[PDB]
């Protein structure tokens, strides 16, 4: 198999600049490359074929790669239309493979979370089952640590953590943390806690409740 | 010259197959070959092999071989792909491409789940707690199967502050989550509910966001 | 068949 590299893996680009993805193949694939561009709850549409040809009806904007074993997709300035994954493919010779995909974002200025924390509902606790839900709300950028300390103590198994894609009004994005426990395992422990790290706010962003009464 | 079109989603049991259809129209289907690529978060993209139409020649990856059949419909214009022994590692999104131009998609879904209704808990901020100049609620519906599942804050009038998450799969059946932020100087007197349509057991819960000490 | 693109064809 050919090993396509493309890098980076994500992108924080802002419309109008200059955008360079790169696509790297363990062999020479003889410019038998194809660019194509993943919208989120689409299926691909190819850009660039055999390194560098447009397909017909792709805008001008849309430029490609090299030859011997590097090749690269130049946006020549970014447009909203154009946020999607990227991808490149070889079809030198079988298998085809891909690289692993470039995701690209709109940039903004630092935002910091809106944490909320909720103890289970009674009526979920009278079937047995505990849930200590989390939301970190409208942050940016999308790094950040989300860790869980029951009574001081840090626990990450039985943890879900769902993600927003960065929303397309504000370019913020924010997840839901879920800690789940039995209602035998909820009631040993007295202090819950969620904690954030998150760029902008040094030390972590916490908010708790007590299950005497905070 | 034109395009092509995907079968329908499957809700399949593990152990069992399934055959896709990549339906072909506005050119000549013998003389270009359909390629079948397989589409998941944790490996991504992956080709699972090709067939020629024309020719009956088919070029197979060595991860699918055991597992994959292409076969193809001359009359129909239907290039075929099989999956046998279905395991949970089979759940995807499947695209049949003519390199150029692809289908839009046929979810596979394989799971040994029953059809179960969601469990819709309010979920009330802390009632002995801490204040501010903003209120997030929110709602959890734990344990459905299968998907969707369209849940409405105040049945869709309700919906500026609104964020619903991606539904996660944990114990064989589904999560999902949603946080509504309303102003400080709203909550308690204008009520709002959390709205939860499950299709499939045909339920519509509508839980009542309520303070507690 | 996609003369134009070149690379590997399973003919």
């Amino acid at each position: 198999d050919i090993k396509m590299t493309q890098s980076p893996s994500s992108m924080y680009t802002s419309l109008g600049e200059r955008v360079t993805i790169t696509c790297k193949a363990s062999q020479d694939i003889n410019s038998f490359l194809t660019w194509f561009l993943q919208k989120p709850g689409k299926s691909p549409k190819t850009l660039i074929y055999r390194a560098n040809r447009l397909m017909i009806g792709v805008p001008s904007r849309f430029s490609g790669s090299g030859s011997g074993q590097t090749y690269s997709l130049t946006i020549s300035s970014l447009e909203y239309e154009d946020m999607g994954i990227y991808y490149c493919l070889q079809y030198d010779d079988f298998p085809l493979t891909f690289g692993a995909g470039t995701k690209l974002d709109l940039k903004r200025a630092d935002a910091a979370p809106t944490v909320s924390i909720f103890p289970p509902s009674s009526e979920q606790l009278t079937s047995g089952g505990a849930s200590v839900v989390c939301f970190l709300n409208n942050f940016y950028p999308k790094e950040i640590n989300v860790k869980w300390k029951i009574d001081g103590s840090e626990r990450q198994n039985g943890v879900l953590d769902s993600w927003t894609e960065q929303d397309s009004k504000d370019s913020t994005y924010s997840m839901s943390s879920t800690l789940t426990l039995t209602k035998d395992e909820y009631e040993r422990h007295n202090s819950y806690t969620c904690e954030a790290t998150h760029k902008t706010s040094t030390s972590p962003i916490v908010k708790s409740f007590n299950r005497n009464e905070c | 010259q034109d395009q092509l079109q995907q079968s329908g989603a499957e809700l399949v049991r593990p152990g069992a197959s399934v055959k896709l259809s990549c339906k072909a129209l506005g050119y000549i289907f013998t003389d270009y070959e359909i390629h079948w690529v397989k589409q998941t978060p944790v490996h991504g993209l992956e080709w699972i092999g090709g067939i020629h139409p024309g020719s009956s020649g088919t070029a197979y990856n060595q991860k699918f071989k055991g597992k994959a059949t292409l076969t193809a419909d001359k009359s129909s214009t239907t290039a075929f792909m099989e999956l046998s022994s279905l395991t949970s590692e089979d759940s995807a999104v499947y695209y049949c491409t003519r390199k150029d131009y692809w289908g839009q998609g046929t979810l596979v879904t394989v799971s040994a789940a029953k059809t179960t209704a969601p469990s819709v808990y309010p979920l009330v901020p802390v009632c002995g707690g801490t204040t501010g100049s903003s209120v997030t609620l929110g709602c959890l519906v734990k344990g459905y199967f299968p998907e969707p599942v369209t849940l409405t804050w105040n049945s869709g009038s309700l919906s500026s502050g609104v964020h619903t998450f991606p539904a996660l799969l944990q114990s064989g059946l589904y999560t999902l989550s949603s946080s509504v932020t309303v102003t400080s100087n709203t909550w308690p007197s204008q009520t709002i509910t959390c709205n939860v349509a499950h299709p499939a057991s045909s339920t519509k819960v509508d839980k009542k966001i309520e303070p507690r000490v | 068949g996609l003369y134009e693109w070149g690379g590997a064809r399973i003919t």
